[PDB]
């Protein structure tokens, strides 16, 4: 009656859930900005997923407030990058560190 | 006795260190006369003036009762707030702070018990001890782990495994989805498995873990070693192997060793974890001991990134003060004082890292939306049993896990109240996670 | 969790490690099961058997509860008996002893206080640990010094003194008559004296008083460091300019920095004094705690040349006997089971040399005789108050208390009782001592 | 066959680690040869040097990677001690940056001679910035001119 | 001489150190005066007391005869039993047990023969010594081996060949099937072959046998060398190059050599091959020497991972015994009492691994299914000309042994009795192996 | 076989190595083939040619029997004299040279027994060589000492004396005349008496004596230890002490270990007393064994001072060649072959030193003329018994030793008959000796 674990590649935070829809990903960033986080949108090759450090879309939304923008210019950095894995993080300036940080695209 | 280190009317410097001492007196005496007793005996031990005495400045070189409070609920205890000049201690000495306010006091005749409640340590003090390694954010931006508490695992049974069954036993639990697993107190080095077979095979399961993940990988390899040189050599060969962490006993091996250990970590960029074994000896009784926030504090003065402090869902919803308390003063820069929460006295940290919290012991699946709402992003959760005794085994027990913790932290993050819905949030994470679902299945 | 960590019939073999565990249980709880919990939670620390379980001998590793007794005149206790195999513990580690028998059995829910009364070490593993650095007899060859107890003093006051007046104290109490001076447990470095100041006069007034006298003299300089390379470099440079002894705090300090030093003081020549710092933390609750005659053991089985254990006229008559027990583990080779002086275990030591016997606070010239006849010639006497409180200064106290100390000794060897004839023996010297006669006249 | 050009990462103050390093991935990839640590910056209670050093050094290897031309770094290694500073410029080797920064007049000529010294020793490039240089040539009448420090500059490596 | 040193009444402490020597006196002089005289010499070797003498305990420091047993089949000697203090020895030296025990003592000139049969090593003196760096569970976890005895191979000639060309003999070797090639106890550094040549091109051909082969190869690397110094670097060098096993000649580069090299290898994670050169000067004569089993103890006290025991295959039927009753001595953690088998006292070696038994010398294919019954897994077979002298080469060779090995091995499994069906099995594996076919119509 | 290895026509070069082996082989083997047998498994091992021996020069690298002759008085036993290249053995490696010789011939089941009686070193060997530190010359120089041999003395009983139990042994043995105390070759470390104690001890009652007498004093400290580390460690305290001279057991210690101490002492001017431990379990046999005379040839290769070799009085009078025979190989730098002395081979040693002669066992004031007269001034002649049982004490009994030493000395250069008039020498000197007078009347 046992099942096997099935092993495959993971992604940090949230790639053990089934992969979010717009609604998550829409609750997610409002959470961020709930906490006073600038949302930032990263992307990197499949095999450079490990990568410390990803390429930067644009710049991070200092005092962005609008969810749906974020989840704009998330849907435009896939659009212009199809084949990259694809990040949403949250940058705690008073912490020097990132309160949210997982991929939203795993990438093809 | 009385009129000499005794000052109602002192106000306590910035730069002093205060104290605050339970004194349980026998029955009869004088409080004033026992928080005098317990100032002279941590400073100074003797009434009886010298000829060598007169030579030194008296006023000066003492420790002062300067305030007396009842405690609340207990006639026959007291609060004895001492203040001690920073002058009387060695600069970046744990050891030696420890030992002075400690020595003697707590064989007092005349008293029934002696607790250390609170010390405050002034920021001339905190600057000079090295204090954790990396910290907090450091670790998290060399493990690159963000936004969720850290997971980790104590291998089990304690005893018996060989070194390559104790990787094999690593190797699932890390590539189940947990992102530590934990060397046990008792094991550093066994004739049944030695410390280096130890490493070698824990570095090689991690690595292994690692690469068939994605995910950066650790082990707490304990470096407690009858012998600073032998403690020295292991944490050189853990990093020679590669080994992200270290643990370290800190109360049983010693304060100085671990000071020591924890600048050699700082130097060399590698991870320490601490347990706090035997501190249930100190901290248990209530009315004769040190408490674990001084313990807590201590800790965090001679350094270290992990520091083991309790459940917190293990106590009662009325007895959960004082652990957070302590919580707060491992992680916090500043701590205001809180007599409910049992902090005595405003401790600033300045910028003195914080030390993640580490939450081990009877914790399962269940515990876990409590956990998470309680301790935050900022802390360890480590399932020995909850990971070890799944079904399907440490790799399932480790997926479910990892699953129940990013359920939990998305729920937190959409606004919900975790605690209040967390069978549900369990259950809809548990229909996409059929070892997770048998996880609950089990510990129910 | 009954029948698989407890044997009743089980006979512990003559290399297993035996504990005896004073257990104050919650009302109402099994006593076998208590004791099964403590020999669980010291060996595996748990009972859920794991599939990892099943790959290691599960009834060979494992420590078993064997007896349980009655405690005399305490029916809320009872005593439990547990065996270890001697395959559980690191060789030659009294760190991973310690942590494996005290790390979380004393935060057990279950009970109510936890004692650790005595612990039997098997002669096999007690060959493995370097033990004392020198021993009693080495010492007393080394130093030249027979027939007689020595005597010491602590230089106070603790705080205040530069190197040199803290010198200029040393050499008039060694100059005075006693063997050796004593560093407080509190003075390792402090900003207003430094270490190196410190070894430096202390060693200028040893030598002069050493010179000016004709017997050799010594003084326990504090080696206690935050880090173990700065008691490394404390101690050697302790041995470079020749200074015959040094002291560390083995509680504070740590266990595994004391055994680092003990070797390195056994392997340099360089005699050992232990202070006791912090013991009263964990052997004052009768309910809960380590007994100090298990702290004896382990810093017999660490290293270590003097230890203190208490003055033992400290205590009424009926309430000496587990004093002088742990004085008998402290220096005899083979102590005998005494249940009447605490001795739970008969205790094998081979050929590992005693540790000489340091009685402190609070004792002067007459307490003496019966210093004396209690301690025999094996002991440190140290005199703190007792010589500097002296009207004439410390080398006239330092005078009265050597000329009290050996006119004991010649009233012992004639055959008289020197307790009974205390104040006699005492007053027939001070006919030929004014500084013992104004001593008793002050003290008295 | 051009010059080169670096940056200097602002601000001097608040970045992690992992910030600055994040701060000289993008200018390298952009397309400067150096990114530059300020004469402020050699270890903070904020931003540890070990943790800038190898986080300055991914950063570098990242950028170097993704452009295909060679990318350094100045790593302060002006230090309170001598022996501080070697052992900072001796973890720079390790990890292989290569080039470090000092500045030679706060922190010292000798310091800066011995630095030098050990920089030709051992293949590491030597960036050097003249701190406080205007209490001392900015006058007209009193101090000592920016070419005898450039001459003392040049006399003790750099 | 006679009741000084010899007590029948004595009965021998656990921590004694026991010896049985076989004593063939000369005709006439009493069988307990002679006991006496071993058990003097090795001990004390003196008789006339000194005024010296009076200055110690000559009741505790002297060895005594306890028990004297008549030998079966000769009538000419006897066998004297004698029990030595535990503190008589350095702890942790067989260099130096085994000095006391036979410095002078086989000179003795009222015996015509002395042969020192069994030593008894208590548990107290074994826990001291490092025993085996690895031991044979630890190797084999680290050499990914299990379920069949090990495979070597001796190259040959022992001289002349080029370091190239010694190395394109061990990789031939090795890619044919061999775990393991052996230098030989001549090759450590000789002018038509340098010794760190001889690493280089070892490694070379090693790693290149693993990577075309698919499971790790390794080579007994010799650093017997004249000197300390010289050993060192070149195990430093080997490790350095990434040898997985070095080889050392124990008795003839000398105990304290070996044991030195074996802390190395312990502390370095380097396996440790030991060749037995010379025994036979000492372990052969059936009257007047030391036996192998004695030897091996030693051995196995000093430290090693492998040794040679003897092909057994090699002698009678009715001679085996004292064959296997070493080889027990050498891999089991307890060998009870057996006078057939030569074990004279219950040996208890505690937690110190085994060390694996190595056959070579004149055995084949056909010897195998014998070897493997008698051996078992926990064994190592060479083949020196069983593998070198096949038509096809050595990599033919090393096919050949390893298919029979194999087969050999999974017919022992299916529970057969691979001796009487050893033909039938190995005709049935040659079937599928042409190499191995021709093996055995090359050695029939 | 035959044809292949033994050429009766060689002529061996000036720089082979030449070795004489003594078989007594099984009955019906020809003597030929025995012969070739020793010489192939000493060279190659082998006789079957495999396709890696035609890679090779096997005429030059091979063992070539040569001669072989009759056994005076022993018909089942011949002489086999074998030729050794000088490229077949590392440049300066006893060990190399020991183990190429001895490995595996003495295990060779075709032979009852086999014997190695003499080895030839060549100049060109003998050359690479370090040698005796220093030499008896050099020593006699650093010493001041001539025209007399030696003075030693055995410090007894074995066991029990402290430190400075052993060194005011030592002391009044030094003071009462002999040039050299002996520490046994048990006492390296043990617990009754630690090395560094025992280097203190012994270097201070070494001053004392050398003040009070104004004769250069020595204590041949043993450093013979488990590891080449902490013998290299004992070695390095005692220069830095300042001990003349060090003590080692060139067999149980090991021919590496040796080497590496003679070159230590040859670097650093430390004198180097050998003592020949376990010799007797390899000399003593007939018919199996390698003789005494070959290992004097290779502890005076390895390096040494001193070296016991034997009293000579002690054997029959018919039976002292082969002792003189290897006490001339052992000093004197040529020795012609001398078949009735034992001596096979001319032995040409060039420029190296001699090595002192040291006489020890059972041996007093009345074999002391025999003794000056049979080993001449260049020997040490040590007096265990002779010295600590005289009645008056070591001193005492040194002096005895001394006058009786000066006196047969005086008398040997007077030209008079010391064995034939001995008694009337002995008494004359004691006519001015009581010490010595009661000396003769304790031994007589």
């Amino acid at each position: 009656e046992m099942q096997d674990y099935k092993q495959s590649l993971k992604y940090e935070t949230f790639s053990y859930l089934p992969p979010m829809n717009a609604e998550r990903i829409r609750a997610q960033i409002k959470y961020a900005i709930a906490q006073g986080w600038s949302p930032g949108i990263e992307h990197v090759e499949v095999k450079n997923s490990m990568n410390q450090y990803w390429y930067m879309w644009k710049l991070p939304f200092f005092g962005e407030q609008n969810v749906d923008n974020v989840l704009a210019e998330i849907e435009a950095c896939r659009s212009a990058y199809p084949t990259h894995q694809v990040k949403l993080v949250a940058y705690d300036n008073y912490a020097q560190s990132l309160g949210l940080a997982f991929v939203v695209y795993r990438g093809n | 006795y009385r009129q000499t280190y005794w000052m109602p009317e002192y106000t306590p410097l910035d730069s002093d260190i205060l104290a605050c001492f339970k004194i349980t007196p026998q029955p009869g005496v004088d409080r004033e006369e026992a928080a005098a007793a317990v100032a002279a005996e941590s400073s100074t031990g003797t009434w009886t003036t010298v000829w060598t005495d007169l030579l030194t400045d008296m006023d000066y070189y003492k420790g002062r009762a300067y305030r007396i409070e009842d405690v609340p609920g207990d006639d026959a205890a007291f609060y004895a707030f001492i203040a001690y000049p920073i002058d009387l201690f060695e600069e970046g000495s744990v050891v030696n702070v420890f030992t002075s306010l400690v020595g003697n006091v707590f064989g007092f005749k005349a008293v029934r018990g002696l607790r250390l409640e609170d010390v405050r340590f002034p920021l001339a003090y905190v600057k000079t001890c090295g204090g954790p390694p990396h910290g907090i954010q450091v670790e998290r931006d060399k493990m690159n782990k963000y936004g969720r508490p850290l997971l980790g695992c104590t291998i089990k049974p304690k005893l018996g495994l060989s070194a390559k069954n104790y990787g094999r036993a690593v190797y699932e639990c890390l590539r189940g989805g947990l992102d530590f697993t934990k060397d046990d107190e008792n094991i550093n080095s066994q004739p049944f498995m030695r410390w280096r077979d130890r490493f070698l095979f824990v570095q090689d399961a991690t690595e292994t873990a690692e690469a068939q993940t994605g995910e950066r990988k650790g082990h707490y390899l304990n470096v407690t070693a009858p012998t600073p040189e032998e403690m020295y050599k292991r944490a050189e060969f853990a990093k020679e192997i590669g080994a992200p962490i270290i643990m370290h006993d800190y109360i049983t091996g010693g304060f100085t060793a671990n000071t020591g250990l924890a600048k050699w970590c700082q130097d060399n960029g590698v991870l320490l974890h601490i347990h706090r074994a035997m501190h249930a000896v100190i901290d248990r009784n209530p009315n004769h001991g040190i408490h674990f926030r001084v313990l807590t504090k201590i800790l965090r003065l001679s350094g270290g990134d992990h520091l083991h402090t309790g459940t917190v869902v293990g106590k009662l919803e009325g007895d959960r003060a004082s652990t957070l308390g302590w919580i707060d003063l491992l992680r916090e820069s500043f701590i205001p004082e809180d007599r409910s929460r049992g902090i005595f006295f405003d401790q600033d940290w300045g910028s003195m890292p914080g030390v993640f919290a580490v939450a081990s012991g009877g914790i399962h699946v269940w515990h876990m939306p409590a956990l998470v709402n309680i301790f935050g992003d900022d802390s360890v959760l480590q399932f020995g049993g909850g990971t070890l005794g799944h079904p399907w085994g440490n790799a399932a027990g480790a997926a479910a896990n990892r699953v129940a913790l990013e359920a939990c932290v998305e729920a937190r993050n959409q606004g919900r109240d975790i605690e209040k819905e967390g069978k549900e949030i369990l259950t809809a994470a548990a229909q996409h996670s059929p070892e997770l679902k048998i996880a609950m299945e089990t510990w129910k």
